[PDB]
RNA sequence: AAAAUGUUCU
RNA sequence: AAGCUUGAGUCUCGUAGAGGGGGGUAGAAUUCCAGGUGUAGCGGUGAAAUGCGUAGAGAUCUGGAGGAAUACCGGUGGCGAAGGCGGCCCCCUGGACGAAGACUGACGCUCAGGUGCGAAAGCGUGGGGAGCAAACAGGAUUAGAUACCCUGGUAGUCCACGCCGUAAACGAUGUCGACUUGGAGGUUGUGCCCUUGAGGCGUGGCUUCCGGAGCUAACGCGUUAAGUCGACCGCCUGGGGAGUACGGCCGCAAGGUUAAAACUCAAAUGAAUUGACGGGGGCCCGCACAAGCGGUGGAGCAUGUGGUUUAAUUCGAUGCAAC
């Protein structure tokens, strides 16, 4: 999520933009996922659950 | 594999009856044809049509008396994994003669009663109720 | 809306970076099929192409170097 | 963060 | 004995695929090393400590080494007989599917014994060894804590060639075939159509979800069945004893496999139902908390209780709901 403040632009706005970019990337989430090792089986189960949820 | 044709045919008939199919088609066979004829004679189907030269399709027109099936049940007694041959004395009767046993005999495929009359029995192909 | 299908392509080209880099995000990640609306086969092909590009260093793996 | 158990037969 | 083409195969052209084996390499990241910058913390947790750090850690940049795994794509997506298989590239290689047509002509299906493959762990010899991590150690937590948390950390995880041969190896559903209402998708072909546009109409393969009949103990399953039938094999006969003992066979061992008996219980089990409970979820409430104020528990006395004492200290009330 590389950002650079353009000419005549507030700080807060820039920060917000950066945050948005990060969210889009999925950086924090990714990090969280990689904080601990999930067993492949566990991961698969999770995926399945997600799929089920999606079927509304 | 298609290891019993007669049985398969019977099953098809039964399924048709269940699902309210006006007709039921399958690969024809001489024995199969005979069976169909017998059924027709006895009263359980309307008509059978053996349509084709190289690959003949037997097409049975199923009956539906008062919105339900005429063929109450249709079980193979004889089957490839265990054949059943009855002597004249042994010959079965389906629902105390309110339903037929298609038996293959030395003088053609016929209902059990017919066989009995003749003075013979044989491979009891299928109970039709 | 899948573009590749519309175009009528037999396979996506790794050499065609201009097309590919619409389907990779700013960070360098390969964009999802559900988002871009790509057909599944095409998506796989596209991904492969992207990978190839990265290997050859036409596209970047990530936006760090 | 930490919270163990419940004498028998009715 | 002769045939036939529907089953089963073969060929033509394509198709998608983490199918398998071998070999290359790519980038990110962790670790370590060397060097620079810099300074009191870093690290960790619930909080701590162990640990690492003024010998300069952590942070931060540069260069290197290595090992392992391949973010995103990534999808009840795909392929594989199942196990499983995930960066990209190449070489070898198996299957599946479709399109037509041509050919063989029942060559099929199933299969005890047998043979092969078979996750993970494990074992054997030799390599490798970053990260993770049984064991182990220390620190915590604890009443104890041979655990969960932390810090480390060896075997193992990686590779090569063998062995092991089991898993909730599961869809807890043997294989092959036929048939029976539908819908919503996914995936991958293919024929047709002014593609007048991302479309329209089919027809196949594989596959997820719902759901009809029917089946089921119900749960559910339901054209990929747990429906309807057929072929073949496997397995079951109350629970515990026990998948244990003995023996055999297999294994380097671990063990596996085959598989009892006595004795013993009158249950064991499944599904669902009403409750209750949950250190499950949601909504809501009462001096329930919070917010306050005043107490009690400390003292002296009054009073009741327990206990002890007593000849008797009448009997009863004894968690809130007795005192
Ligand atoms: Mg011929
Ligand atoms: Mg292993
Ligand atoms: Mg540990
Ligand atoms: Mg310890
Ligand atoms: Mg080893
Ligand atoms: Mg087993
Ligand atoms: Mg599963
Ligand atoms: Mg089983
Ligand atoms: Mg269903
Ligand atoms: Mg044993
Ligand atoms: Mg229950
Ligand atoms: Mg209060
Ligand atoms: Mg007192
Ligand atoms: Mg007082
Ligand atoms: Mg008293």
């Amino acid at each position: 999520p590389v950002i650079k403040v353009r000419e005549n632009e507030p700080f807060d706005v820039a920060l917000r933009r950066f945050k948005r970019s990060c969210e889009k990337a999925g950086v924090l989430a990714e990090v969280r996922r990689r904080e601990f090792y999930e067993k492949p089986t566990t991961e698969r189960k999770r995926a399945k659950a997600s799929a089920v949820k999606r079927h509304a | 594999s298609m290891q019993d044709p007669i049985a398969d045919m019977l099953t098809r008939i039964r399924n048709g009856q269940a699902a309210n199919k006006a007709a039921v088609t399958m690969p024809s066979s001489k024995l199969k044809v005979a069976i169909a004829n017998v059924l027709k004679e006895e009263g359980f189907i309307e008509d059978f049509k053996v349509e084709g030269d190289t690959k003949p399709e037997l097409e049975l027109t199923l009956k539906y008396f008062q919105g339900k099936a005429v063929v109450e049940s249709i079980q193979r007694v004889s089957r490839p994994g265990l054949r059943i041959y009855k002597r004249k004395d042994e010959l079965p009767k389906v629902m105390a003669g309110l339903g037929i046993a298609v038996v293959s005999t030395s003088k053609g495929v016929m209902t059990d009663r017919a066989a009995r009359q003749a003075g013979l029995g044989g491979e009891i192909i299928c109970y039709v109720a | 809306f899948c573009r590749f299908t519309e175009e009528g392509v037999q396979e996506i080209d790794y050499k065609d970076i201009a097309t590919l880099k619409n389907y990779i995000t700013e960070s360098g990640k390969i964009v999802p099929s559900r988002i871009t609306g790509t057909r599944a086969k095409y998506q796989r092909q596209l991904a492969r192409a992207i990978k190839r590009a990265r290997y050859l260093s036409l596209l970047p793996y990530t936006d760090r170097h």
